[PDB]
């Protein structure tokens, strides 16, 4: 209206915008059976020490 | 603003340089001076919108953007932008 600028009482468009800046995330994965890897350990019973 | 009549009144046809800024226009009965203060004020086109601007002599505008005080004007204007 006229107490800010405007020659018409009513309503007016606006907008407002403010750069997103992300500090702390976390992230979801998934887990393929495939590309699993298991570790194994063959060892001899000899008793050695 | 093109100054017209609509049945022996004064009609102001409106244009988008005039936001703001007062009307005047000279009357057997003195000088005129309009108020406008429509806020959908726009451009001159298809979409008109018409109506009359009421004589107020001391008094407060109430439920108006138009008004003059000397005599009642009909004005019209677009709302294109």
């Amino acid at each position: 209206g006229w107490g800010n600028g405007c020659g018409l009482f009513g309503k007016g468009g606006i907008v407002t915008c403010a750069m997103f800046r992300c500090k702390k995330n976390m992230e979801g994965k998934v887990v393929q059976p495939e590309n699993l890897e298991y570790t194994i350990v063959i060892t001899p019973h000899s008793g050695e020490e | 603003f093109h100054l017209t009549t609509r049945n022996g009144e004064p009609h102001m046809i409106v244009s988008r340089q005039e936001k703001g800024k007062s009307l005047l226009f000279k009357t057997e009965d003195g000088v005129n001076m309009c108020t406008l203060m429509a806020m959908d004020l726009g451009e001159l086109c298809e979409d008109t919108i018409t109506y009359k601007c009421p004589l107020l002599r001391q008094n407060e505008p109430e439920d108006i953007d138009c008004w003059c005080n000397s005599t009642s004007t009909w004005v019209t204007y677009g709302t294109c932008t």
